[PDB]
RNA sequence: AAGAACCUUACCUGGUCUUGACAUCCACGGAAGUUUUCAGAGAUGAGAAUGUGCCUUCGGGAACCGUGAGACAGGUGCUGCAUGGCUGUCGUCAGCUCGUGUUGUGAAAUGUUGGGUUAAGUCCCGCAACGAGCGCAACCCUUAUCCUUUGUUGCCAGCGGUCCGGCCGGGAACUCAAAGGAGACUGCCAGUGAUAAACUGGAGGAAGGUGGGGAUGACGUCAAGUCAUCAUGGCCCUUACGACCAGGGCUACACACGUGCUACAAUGGCGCAUACAAAGAGAAGCGACCUCGCGAGAGCAAGCGGACCUCAUAAAGUGCGUCGUAGUCCGGAUUGGAGUCUGCAACUCGACUCCAUGAAGUCGGAAUCGCUAGUAAUCGUGGAUCAGAAUGCCACGGUGAAUAC
């Protein structure tokens, strides 16, 4: 779906566990109730690439953006193929 | 596109499942997508061994993988370097130990996945549709298979209009759960586009 | 005293490994007060099927999460050990921890 | 002794015991009237006992769970009824012909794909 | 309907009268599965009923029925290509079912303050005959009485 | 019916089994242990068996049929008017061909 | 589309790159990496410290990073009238066919029609047809009764006293949990029926006539839908139809239609008190208790990978009191002010809270929709997607009808 748009979400990935994760003590405990200065809130100039909630959580094997089931990884659609011939374990047409 | 996959409606019931590992959410999606991964570097690697299906279990953080092939021998090489180089392989990509075993295929023409793979082949090597599906009809009622079924699809022949032109012999009960149907499918690549293949065998009730 | 509680995705793997554990440990030792089923857990999907449109066209599968619980009482001592080891398990996951 | 009975009616699930002594009812730790004895159902409990008279013979206690009023009070006479074999089975020829003896089987039906509950259709329209 | 000829679904009677017909009676009343509150009003309009004429709840509401009762009714039949309004006898039970329907209906368009308010004077008059649902019976008789031609 | 699998799984099937096996009997009968085409072929009547008559002059195989007055000849290789209708008519005809055929090989 | 502030995102305006954001190959140089400063909206350039970890008859190496040339890479660009795969639909309608035989010059016919019967091309009888296959039914899941086994984190009938809390010794009965079995078969009876199929009624039974619900969709039809999930023939672009960045748009608004939510009130609104569920989720998580705030929430901080802890008080209902038929103590739109949280960032364009404000609306023209029983109607609860965000979708239970001549 657009390599270009997988490469994208790569590189978004790779810079969150970079910057952030260490530096979320930046928001975290400066950005609470010290007794303040604002000069932490200036300190936002990270790529803006590192923050978790900028990642699309895309499919693995086709990417595409909607459908996702985080418990598989993978879009509504690819799921049913995988699931018909095996491969997820335990899963099985449903009825009640 | 109004029937049921045969294979995943008999899942729990008379078929088993290509995989048997047990996980939590926490890891979930990333034994499939290790499992995705193997599999096709694997059959990728094994094109010319007939290859029928991969099982992959995963007891105590290792990986098995049992490779069902019509040619053993070929799998194997001289004594065990290749399935040696499979297995570094394997464990490369699961990133954790790997084991590995060949299981027999006896009566490939009674294995839908290499009936389909056999058709396939010889579309691309321009045989006449025709021919070639009843040859893998003919033979494999030879040998048992109570109820072999065969179907093509797309451009047959470098025609301008696609067409179906299915074939069976026979009885295939599919719409019977305790059925042991062995359904699978695959795509040849001629010159004029895509044509898909789909077997159906039937063997004994139960 | 010691918990094995045991998950698998179908009952009949998970009552052929839970036997295992029982004869083991009571051959290999004492107590035992059985194997306890607990409630299954049924986790349901819904998905659409057609790859465009067509929203009234969708399949409903599930996985089944078998439970079952041993609760041996004597710490033994031939028994700890042997309980060890004994894995023999393809997709049956054991905890072992009190 | 006591006689015990189950009783079961949508999703619940009564447990009543049986002595022949006086005639006061007593379910969740709780007199008939305060629990439902003068609201909806407050009969229903009570009606396999005007068949087979009570008057102040047995002496009824009862625990219940699951449902509602009218699922749980239905559950509790499904199992007076079951309880009162007491009286060896004499009493099923009016019991079954009341009508008691039957367990009732009417579960709420699961809701499917593409319908609104149930059944319930969304509106429909041709242009 | 069309093939299968169906059976008939039993209903508990009164709780305090342990009529079936009362029983019945609240059933047309209720409202969104509200049988609590339904049967709350139909008893206060009984009581109110049976202290303003004395006599008693069961024999007061039965003589307000007596006189909403229909006796025969007319039925579009259409057989040769024509409309007509043949008149028709009516069942027994499909009598007080369509005479609890009208009082019921009756009582909803009276502007009293509340509905055991209502429902009481509506079936009260029905008692000496001259309210709404009666008035609803005598049409349904002139208007069949009138296609007498047809049977 | 005797030795192989009757009594086994319920009575509803060994009942259509049975029923089964009483119908083939009265159909095709006293045929079972021919094995193949028969080089003779005894008719009572001819207009009622017609249809025996056009297949085995299809197959070529000589046909021998007792006819009446109703009846159609040049279908039959040997023609033998009379009666066929009368049990004791009948009666003599079975007879007589039951005793010239007795003598067989010898 | 199972969830557009940025991202997603393709689209627009600008600012930028050209073997490239993504992959293999060759050569050259350098570990990789880490800390800081300037310009810029940012992409990007400019610098300064810091680190140098892996082979070696050494023109070179293994992971890693930059520069150069090419083969190439890239395309959510066009054609679903070139295609695979997948899906809708007639329609869960009961039909659709074949081998051999026979009839006709032949297209074809028969079988598959006829007498009964069934939910059913279901079954029996008859019959130039004899057999077979795909469909129907059954095998599958779930629900309704019972039995055996096991008994914690689930249970408490019988016993001991207790902080009156299964709480606590204790108990394995009961509920329950989940494995294995029994059970329903027109099986038994009466009548009808060609004595056949079958039908009507009765007994027993938790359940009776395919008990209820689900999954299961024949040969084919609509050149039906999808080249944008993916794959793919052909065609097309290649310092651009490829690639990166900031901001905007997809949320516009004289109007028209579809699907919903909330109402127009007294079978009700409001205030106080109080009773009874099921099914689910939780580690980048659910988050007790306690303190603060009118409130959304904040601080501190247990437990829980969970029959144990948390989400989490079910609401209709039931008692009292009030309102007394009003555009109202109905209705809640709209707007002003003041706040909370998520998030780098709530202007365009988030959700929620507090105070104030209090539109239309008094049951809806022609026309039109759903539903046959635990159904309609009505009342709440949970989940997916997901930082944040449902009146939608997918599930769960409570109350519970009317009518089929
Ligand atoms: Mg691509
Ligand atoms: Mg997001
Ligand atoms: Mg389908
Ligand atoms: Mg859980
Ligand atoms: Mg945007
Ligand atoms: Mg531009
Ligand atoms: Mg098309
Ligand atoms: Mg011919
Ligand atoms: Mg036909
Ligand atoms: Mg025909
Ligand atoms: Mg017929
Ligand atoms: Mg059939
Ligand atoms: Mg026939
Ligand atoms: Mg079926
Ligand atoms: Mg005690
Ligand atoms: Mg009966
Ligand atoms: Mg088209
Ligand atoms: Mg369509
Ligand atoms: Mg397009
Ligand atoms: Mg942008
Ligand atoms: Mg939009
Ligand atoms: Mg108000
Ligand atoms: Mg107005
Ligand atoms: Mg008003
Ligand atoms: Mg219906
Ligand atoms: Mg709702
Ligand atoms: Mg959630
Ligand atoms: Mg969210
Ligand atoms: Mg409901």
């Amino acid at each position: 779906a657009k390599q270009s748009m997988k490469a994208r979400e790569v590189k978004r990935v790779a810079l969150a566990d970079k910057y952030f994760a260490k530096r979320a003590e930046l928001k975290a405990i400066i950005s609470d109730v010290n007794a303040r200065w604002n000069a932490v809130l200036k300190l936002q100039t990270l790529p803006r690439d590192s923050s978790p909630s900028r990642q699309r959580n895309r499919c693995r094997q086709t990417g595409r953006p909607h459908g996702f089931l985080r418990k598989f990884g993978l879009s509504r659609i690819k799921v049913r193929e995988a699931a018909m011939r095996g491969e997820i374990p335990g899963l099985k047409k449903a009825s009640w | 596109g109004q029937k049921v996959h045969p294979n995943g409606i008999r899942l729990g019931i008379v078929k088993p499942w290509n995989s048997t590992w047990f996980a939590n959410t926490k890891e979930f999606a990333d034994n499939l997508d290790s499992d995705f991964k193997v599999r096709q570097y694997l059959t990728k690697e094994l094109a010319k061994a007939s290859v029928s299906r991969i099982v992959i279990e995963r007891p105590a953080k290792s990986i098995r993988v049992t490779i069902h092939t019509a040619r053993p021998g070929i799998v194997i090489g001289k004594k065990g370097e290749d399935v040696e180089k499979l297995r570094k392989v394997v464990a490369d990509i699961a990133g954790v130990p790997a084991q590995i075993n060949i299981a027999e295929v006896r009566k490939p023409e009674l294995d839908a996945k290499l009936v389909a793979d056999s058709i396939t082949s010889q579309l691309e090597r321009r045989v006449m549709f025709r021919r070639a599906m009843k040859r893998a009809v003919q033979n494999a009622m030879r040998l048992g298979a109570k109820g072999i079924k065969v179907e093509v699809s797309g451009r047959l022949g470098g025609a301008e209009i696609a067409r179906t032109e299915w074939y069976r012999e026979g009885r295939v009960p599919l719409h019977t759960l305790r059925a042991d149907i062995d359904y699978n499918t695959s795509e040849a690549h001629t010159t004029y586009g895509v044509i898909g293949v789909k077997v159906w065998i039937f063997k004994g009730e139960i | 005293r010691i918990r094995i509680r045991l998950k698998a995705f179908d009952h009949r793997l998970i009552d052929q490994a839970t036997a295992e554990i029982v004869e083991t440990a009571k051959r290999t030792g004492a107590q035992v007060r059985g194997p306890i089923p607990l409630p299954t857990r049924k986790e349901r999907f819904t998905v659409l099927i057609s790859p465009h449109v067509n929203k009234d066209a969708r399949d409903q599968y599930e996985i089944r999460t078998h439970l079952r619980l041993v609760d041996i009482v004597e710490p033994t001592e031939k028994t700890v050990d042997a309980l060890m080891r004994l894995d023999l398990a393809a997709g049956v996951d054991v905890q072992i921890s009190l | 002794n006591q006689y015990y009975g189950t009783g079961r009616r949508k999703s619940s699930a009564a447990r009543v015991f049986i002595k022949p002594g006086n005639g006061k009812i007593v379910i969740n730790q709780r007199s008939l009237e305060q629990y439902f004895g003068r609201e909806t159902a407050r009969m229903v409990v009570r009606q396999p006992l005007e068949l087979v008279d009570m008057v102040e013979k047995l002496d009824l206690y009862i625990t219940v769970k699951g449902g509602g009023i009218s699922g749980q009070a239905g559950a509790i006479r499904h199992g007076i009824t079951r309880a009162l074999m007491e009286y060896d089975e004499s009493l099923r020829s009016e019991l079954r012909k009341a009508g008691f003896v039957t367990r009732d089987a009417r579960q709420v039906e699961r809701k499917k794909v593409g319908l609104r509950k149930a059944r319930r259709r969304p509106q429909f329209s041709k242009r | 309907p069309r093939r299968r000829v169906i059976g008939q679904r039993k209903i508990l009677p009164d709780p305090k009268f342990g009529s079936e017909l009362l029983a019945k009676f609240v059933n047309i009343l209720m409202v969104d599965g509200k049988k609590s509150t339904a049967e709350s009003i139909v008893y206060s309009a009984l009581e109110t009923l049976a202290q303003r004429s004395g006599k008693s709840e069961l024999e007061a509401f039965e003589v307000a029925l007596e006189n909403v009762r229909p006796t025969v009714e007319v039925k579009s039949r259409r057989v040769g290509g024509s409309t007509y309004q043949v008149p028709v006898e009516v069942r027994p039970v499909r009598r007080n079912a369509l005479a609890m329907r009208w009082i019921v209906e009756a009582a909803r368009k009276r502007g009293d303050k509340s509905m055991a308010l209502r429902l009481a004077n509506e079936l009260s008059d029905a008692a000496e005959n001259k309210g709404t649902a009666v008035k609803k019976r005598e049409d349904v008789h002139r208007m069949a009485e009138a296609n007498k031609a047809f049977a | 019916s005797q030795d192989g699998t009757f009594d086994k799984l319920t009575k509803k099937e060994a009942l259509m089994r049975t029923r089964e096996l009483e119908k083939l009997e009265n159909s095709l009968g006293g045929i079972k242990d021919m094995g193949g085409l028969p080089d003779a072929l005894f008719v009572i009547d001819a207009d009622h068996e017609h249809i025996a008559i056009k297949e085995a002059n299809n197959l070529g195989i000589p046909v021998f049929a007792i006819v009446d007055t109703n009846s159609d000849p040049d279908g039959v290789d040997f023609v033998i008017p009379g009666n066929d209708d009368a049990i004791r008519a009948v009666t003599l005809y079975l007879g007589a061909v039951a005793a010239t055929v007795r003598e067989g090989r010898s």
